[PDB]
């Protein structure tokens, strides 16, 4: 027959941000 | 906040600039133009661009640039002291609008932002990127400072401050400007460190430079060099003080931190003896000792191509040859780290991203590329690539890479230097054989070529790059009596931690290498014929025995019954 | 490996004596940046804070500040807007060359 | 309002450059504005400067007019991706402050919003697929060709959206046309006199000798750029002339060639492409003459276009002044030479495609295909009748600029009573390959004199490099034979001469740098004695 190709699967990291305040006074 | 370069000038303080004649035309010239006024000079780090920028300035005052550039005058923008200098909002765009009010008044002045790279990319760097370029409107004149690798970030992507800038190429300065640019700022190091350079003392400088530390331009690592050796006279000498000091004390520093010339006794042993170390622990295989041996001593002595890695190897025999074994010993001797890898775990193409690294923002992106941070780690390695036959044709053309050049960039783009690493493979091209022999009642020496096999497996260029590909021949008869000496040793370092000595005749090591002796198999089998017949019995003692507090055992053979005795005595 | 060892061990061979006249008189320091941290939840107490330490140094010019991982600076308090970075901060100063501060870090 | 630009108010009383032409291209940009919906022009080819161009010369016929007076009561903006991505430190904000936009913007149903290169966003990009289909803002996004497709097509609110209007690159002729619109604007710029005539000798570079910058974008800093450094370059004198001569210094040291190369310098070049080429590789005075003969015709381009420009065949051993010319061939013409060896690359990876983006920018490459003797010769016969090349786009080949230089290593490989070398050529190939043929060049024999020569270069090499350290090698002509003997093979031809001083003669020199009789030494006492036949080894100081 003929060969077998295998194909991947790329993941790429997602990532959230957090806040942090400051009073003024 | 600002400083005026002119009355700097007049004042002295800044360095006079030297060479750097073309660089400044250049400058100079798309600056004069009504558009693309704004010139930017893109050069690695310590290069030199930022020198240009402010002896520019300096020639003003001299007066050999034209006439109508005499008008001009520099300002730097003080970048860190404006980010500090705020308290809610506003505060750099009030300043800024004042200080280009003058440029905008007097068109022919210049603003020399140093870092301009910092510019594009808290609040005040949003409004920072904008005010550039809308406000300039492409009259004012700007000069920037950016290299390659924040030119192609910063300023391809937005193109609109790129088409009102003008790139200027830079490049190294040549030996003969390294020495008289050093010159200039060789008089600060001397009053500070209370020292005094020789001329020859800077010309060495440049070379070692070069040669050890290529990694680090050689203009900034010029200074970098210098500015250790005089403190090394300051410190390292405990007593007298000594002043006066020469190339010596430069070899110090340069050869130290980079990690030699004029060889030292225990260099000289390490070296000389390499070969004779290596035939004790490898018997058999003088002619591939020799071999690598000799392409070493050839990059200590210099007789090789700089860029390329002091020598390439490829050790393709049959099985129990050890030519893995000539690779960890090689490393044992010479005292340089043994990176070993096996190919077989790399043999897909997916593979690769451990090698150099995953893509950017991937999850396993902080891990890295195993290879160029393992070999920036410990520059000085033995790369033993065992199996490289299995691993996919994509790592191969990584691996021309290095022969070619000895450079390797990651994803993050780390610059690795292989020049001092004797990069070494292993391949089992060859190691398949015709069982059959001559159909003939004697039997005749029918082996398949040699050589033969690689050729089909590796490419003629990939053949090429490598300094020699040394064929192991099998293991003689009186080779593997040497081999059984070797072994029997290894055993007697194991029992002698438990407390037993063994004392092992010579006519049994006779019969265990006869009985044991395979030419196909090779030496591999002399272990397992070792521990059949010696590991096994004294195990039983030791464990439920005499052996178990310590003692004595003497093997003997029985020429009658043709076996082995053991005596133990305890 | 060690590197840990070295800078504080430097403090202990300077009071033992054992090290060049240059560097006999060096008062080291051992900055702590979640020290710092702890009294940041008011605007510019970060700076006030940080300015204050790198201004003894200065004026100093001998005190010495160990630094161990230098990476977390990298990255410190910024709550929002000013985005005061402890690196944006100390900067300047290391590039003028008045204050030396020692770092630790590994490879990775 | 920070990052819009009044383009066609700005334009009223001037300071766009006018770019004549492009009449017939301009007026899909006003059929799409006059549609009720998907009336997005949208820009599309590849360009620096130059892409921006049909863009920013369509803000000049806006004020122009003479088109409907409905279509012509209208006003275009521009918004810098760039200034936005910016110091803002997170993800998300340039989004925000796009739709924040509209808070002033909104002010009427008939307007558009320049964006460039849109391609980065596609910078969540979220956001951008809503805002089209509202159309109450229309969009013109300049972008490069190749990344544009992996993602506009693939979409649907964005490929339908847009009116794709694709550029090409202007002819040879065409190109006059360019500058001759601009020739006055640019006169005026400067304020200095320029040559006419100039211009139409600026396109010798542009042409395919760079490939990597355009055109338009070339001689908008070509002749601007000549005019400015000769004005310049005299501070005390003053004046105004300009010609050829000027332009090469400009494009001399951004080329990084030969000014006389930018010179005129066409006839010299291939009266003196015979003796140059002899200069650099010595010997092979017959092949070198049929190999310019061969170069002159190809040069021609007089001729049947269909063939490629040329197919030199060689027939020698490796090692035997073959493989070498190849360097030679081509550092003397400056171009970058490819080395695909047919038999290293015959995987399906690249024999299919007959290595994806670097092939395009190469105007002469001379394709190099070692082993090719020992079903590739059928693969190359498509090459020959019809010049076409697989590729993603599909267009025809290059081999009408550009030569296959493919070399036989089987005169001595079948046999060795053997046959002549012309004898394996004749089976081993195919008969459409041999008789479509220019012609036959054979470098199975080297001159005896020749090869002495090759091995005094490295030599010297080592001569020079030893001479640095503090010795003086002196390899007697008796031992270079010695080198030559062993070192060719009529089997491999001379192809182990290559390295046979970096094994045989540079490993025990270096063992005496290292450690021996002399640390520094010099006068090599080298000769071949006739007991064993082989080399001597002494000095002294
Ligand atoms: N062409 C030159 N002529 C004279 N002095 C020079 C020249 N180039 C560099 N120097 C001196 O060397 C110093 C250091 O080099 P710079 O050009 O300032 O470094 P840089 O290119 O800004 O690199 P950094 O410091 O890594 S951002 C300058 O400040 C001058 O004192
Ligand atoms: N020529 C030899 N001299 C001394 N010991 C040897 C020799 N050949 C093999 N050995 C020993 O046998 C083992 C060889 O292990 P390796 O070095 O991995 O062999 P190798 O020849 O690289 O194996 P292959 O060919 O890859 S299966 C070690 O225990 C060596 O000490
Ligand atoms: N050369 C040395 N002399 C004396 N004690 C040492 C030496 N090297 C290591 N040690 C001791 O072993 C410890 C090893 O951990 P550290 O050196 O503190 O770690 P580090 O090298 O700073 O690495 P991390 O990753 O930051 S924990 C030291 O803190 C000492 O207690
Ligand atoms: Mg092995
Ligand atoms: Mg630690």
């Amino acid at each position: 027959g003929k060969t077998n190709d295998w194909l991947d699967f790329d993941q790429l990291a997602e990532e959230k941000v957090r806040d942090a305040l400051k009073p003024p006074s | 906040f600002t400083t005026n370069l002119n009355q700097l000038a007049r004042v002295g303080g800044i360095d006079p600039l030297i060479g750097r004649e073309k660089e400044l035309e250049r400058a100079i010239q798309v600056l004069c133009r009504r558009r693309k006024n704004n010139p930017l000079l893109v050069g690695e780090s310590g290069v030199g661009k930022t020198a240009i920028a402010e002896g520019l300035a300096w020639r003003i005052v001299q007066g050999d640039v034209p006439e109508v550039m005499a008008d001009c005058t520099i300002y730097s923008l003080d970048i860190g002291s404006l980010l500090a200098g705020t308290k809610y909002r506003g505060d750099f765009e009030k300043r800024f609008k004042a200080l280009l009010k003058q440029l905008e008044q007097d068109t022919n002045s210049i603003l020399f932002i140093d870092e301009i790279h910092t510019i594009i990319g808290g609040g005040q760097v949003d409004a920072a990127n904008l005010i550039k370029p809308l406000l300039s409107s492409g009259k004012i004149r700007v000069i920037g400072s950016t290299t390659y690798q924040e030119f192609s970030n910063i300023f391809e992507k937005d193109r609109a401050l790129a088409r009102r800038f003008q790139k200027i190429d830079i490049t190294e300065p040549s030996i003969e400007e390294t020495v008289q640019i050093i010159n200039g700022l060789k008089p600060k190091y001397e009053a500070h460190h209370d020292v005094r350079y020789t001329a020859k003392a800077v010309r060495a400088a440049v070379e070692l430079a070069v040669k050890y530390i290529n990694d680090r331009h050689l203009p900034d690592k010029a200074i970098d060099v210098i500015d250790e050796a005089g403190a090394r006279a300051r410190l390292m000498p405990v007593s007298k003080r000594k002043k006066t000091v020469n190339v010596a004390d430069i070899e110090s520093v340069v050869a130290r931190i980079a990690r030699e010339k004029s060889v030292s006794q225990s260099d000289r042993d390490t070296l000389k003896n390499l070969g004779d170390r290596l035939k004790m622990l490898v018997f058999g295989q003088d002619k591939a000792i020799e071999a690598l041996t000799e392409a070493i001593k050839m990059a200590r002595a210099g007789l090789g191509h700089e860029h390329k890695p002091v020598g390439s190897f490829l050790f393709a025999g049959p099985t129990g040859v050890g030519k893995t074994e000539v690779t960890v010993q090689l490393s044992k001797a010479l005292g340089i780290e043994l990176l070993r890898f096996d190919m077989s775990e790399y043999m897909e193409r997916h593979t690769v991203s451990r090698l150099i690294g995953a893509p950017p923002g991937y999850v396993g992106f902080d891990q890295g590329g195993l290879l160029t941070d393992a070999v920036i780690k410990h520059p000085h390695a033995v790369l033993l690539l065992d199996e490289i036959e299995k691993a996919h044709p994509d790592v191969f053309n990584i691996l021309l890479q290095v022969m070619d050049n000895g450079t390797l960039t990651d994803n993050n783009g780390r610059k690795a230097d292989f020049r001092n690493v004797v990069l070494v493979m292993t391949t089992n091209a060859g190691v398949r054989e015709t069982e059959r022999k001559s159909i003939g009642l004697i039997h005749q020496d029918n082996s398949t070529d040699a050589m033969e096999e690689i050729k089909k497996i590796f490419t003629p260029e990939f053949r090429n790059r490598l300094d020699n590909i040394i064929w192991f021949d099998h293991l003689s008869t009186d080779v593997i009596h040497q081999v059984v000496d070797k072994f029997i040793v290894e055993l007697q370092v194991q029992l002698d931690q438990k407390g037993v000595s063994l004392e092992v005749s010579q006519e049994a090591r006779n019969w265990l290498a006869e009985k044991g002796y395979d030419r196909a198999m090779g030496a591999r089998p002399m272990a397992r014929v070792i521990q059949d017949n010696l590991k096994k019995p004294l195990a039983n003692e030791l464990l439920f025995g005499s052996l178990v507090d310590g003692g004595q055992v003497t093997v003997a053979l029985d020429k009658e019954k043709n076996e082995l005795t053991y005596g133990f005595q305890s | 490996v060690g590197k840990t060892a070295i800078a504080e061990g430097l403090a202990w061979r300077i009071v033992q004596g054992d090290v060049p006249e240059v560097m006999a008189d060096c008062t080291i320091y051992s900055l702590d940046i979640g020290s710092l941290l702890a009294g940041t939840k008011y605007r510019g107490d970060f700076e006030k804070r940080f300015k204050a330490l790198l201004k003894q140094l200065e004026q100093d010019t001998n005190s010495i500040l160990f630094i161990d991982e230098i990476h977390t600076i990298i990255g410190a308090g910024a709550a929002s807007g000013g985005q005061v970075d402890a690196a944006n901060l100390i900067k300047p100063l290391l590039s003028s060359g008045k204050i030396r501060v020692i770092g630790s870090t590994t490879y990775q």
